[PDB]
């Protein structure tokens, strides 16, 4: 299960910052490896432990983080 | 031409204004987890383009919900629009003139979008049966590809009357040769499609004078195998001969883009990966294919990403996208 990597990576992160960008979190694990990424993102959005924005058509990804995370 | 976008305005689950780019992509996969609303998001393609496969769209926790397309056809980039209020009443749009379902009808049905054949979209849970069709069901569709079917009423009624028969000789020749003129193509075209997805396919026309008055029976082999009635094929095995005809009868008068939904759900990992060698092998700026898929396999070949989430709060789906060119 990487959902739960990939939420570990962002539950740290995000104890050390309010904003976190997509890019960063895949950066810190080293293209199949991006679309993983990006699926565990609105995964773990859906199930309320993540929040997403992004401002333009293919900008950046803006994560924040909700109580739920923890 | 092709879908270079879309907007919706609490189309089903999208709550508010939502605006989806597939930018320059012309292999786009909508991923999200289940529930997120990945097949609201074709159900809003489907109804921009008219397709009839109401009031239970429009968003609920507002009295309307419109979708807009943006679609390239040569320089100019235009804007299809289509509404629904709550009582049931539709309305359509082009670059923001209202007009008829029938001006609207002929501008689709002329880039090639037959939204009456509906051959360029597969629903959710429907790929198998594009095969597992009668011969009757298959033969109707290629009627109704073809556009031989406008002939089906006068050929009936001047068929029950019986020199009203050269009017009945002249119509017949005309669906017939309408009929032909896309089955041939399409048969032609087949096997190389089914073998490139693997084997060996085919079609056959069981009343020959009137094809159209019967079956057309579909037979496809898988490789190391040997059998031919659909009947025998497995679940994987009739997805994949389903996916060649599926694409077979697009070859004659070509969609610009395909909107599969979950196409791949019986399939191995391994044909997984030549259905995503398929797509990529043939997508380009006039051929898109817009596919909603679970499996990594599928969507890690695509050029974008459009993700699909929930957000509990506000009730609703949202949308971020992603370029998997650069990676
Ligand atoms: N009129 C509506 N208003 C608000 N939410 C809606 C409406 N119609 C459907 N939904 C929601 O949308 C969800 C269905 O979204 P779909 O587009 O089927 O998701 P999906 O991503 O295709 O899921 P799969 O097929 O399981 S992978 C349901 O769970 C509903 O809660
Ligand atoms: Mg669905």
């Amino acid at each position: 299960k990487a959902i739960v990597q990939m939420a570990k990576i962002l539950r740290k992160e995000l104890s050390e910052e309010k904003e976190v960008i997509f890019t960063d979190v895949l950066k810190s694990q080293a293209k199949r490896e991006a679309s993983r990424g990006f699926f565990d993102i609105l995964s773990l959005a859906t199930e309320g432990c993540i929040g997403l924005s992004q401002t333009e058509a293919f900008g950046n990804i803006k994560i924040d983080a909700k109580p739920a995370l923890f | 031409g092709r879908l270079v976008g879309l907007e919706l305005s609490n189309f089903k689950s999208y709550r508010g204004v939502t605006k989806v780019g597939f930018g320059e992509s012309n292999f786009t996969s909508i991923i999200g987890p289940n529930g997120s609303g990945k097949s609201n998001m074709m159900d809003a393609i489907s109804f921009v383009l008219g397709v009839r496969s109401l009031k239970d769209l429009i968003y609920r926790g507002p009295q309307s919900a419109y979708v807009k397309a943006f679609y390239q056809k040569g320089n100019k980039l235009v804007e299809l629009m289509r509404i629904i209020s709550r009582n049931g009443d539709t309305s359509y749009k082009i670059d923001g003139k209202t007009v008829s379902y029938k001006d609207y009808s002929i501008f689709l049905e002329n880039e090639n979008i037959l939204i009456k054949a509906k051959n360029f979209l597969v629903f959710q849970g429907d790929v198998e049966q594009i095969a597992a069709q009668s011969p009757v069901e298959l033969s109707r569709m290629f009627e109704e590809v073809s556009g031989s079917i406008q002939y089906k009423k006068e050929y009936e009624e001047l068929k029950e009357k019986i020199k009203i028969l050269n009017q009945f000789l002249k119509i017949k020749k005309k669906r017939k040769e309408l009929f032909e003129k896309t089955f041939d193509y399409v048969s032609d075209h087949l096997d190389a499609i089914y073998r490139e997805l693997t084997g060996n396919a085919s079609l056959t026309i069981e009343d020959e004078d009137e094809p159209f008055n019967a079956g057309i029976k579909y037979h496809a082999t898988p490789p190391l195998k040997r059998f031919k009635d659909m009947e025998y094929l497995s679940g994987g095995e009739k997805t994949v001969a389903a996916l060649a005809l599926l694409f077979a009868i697009n070859s004659y008068q070509p969609s610009p883009f395909f909107v599969l939904d979950e196409v791949d759900a019986a399939l191995d990992i391994t044909n997984v990966q030549r259905i995503a060698a398929y797509i990529r092998r043939h997508r380009n700026p006039d051929l898109q294919f817009i596919v909603i898929s679970l499996k990594n396999t599928m969507f890690e070949k695509s050029d974008a990403l459009v993700g699909v989430y929930r957000q509990q709060q506000e009730n609703s789906s949202k949308i971020i996208t992603l370029d998997l060119s650069n990676y």
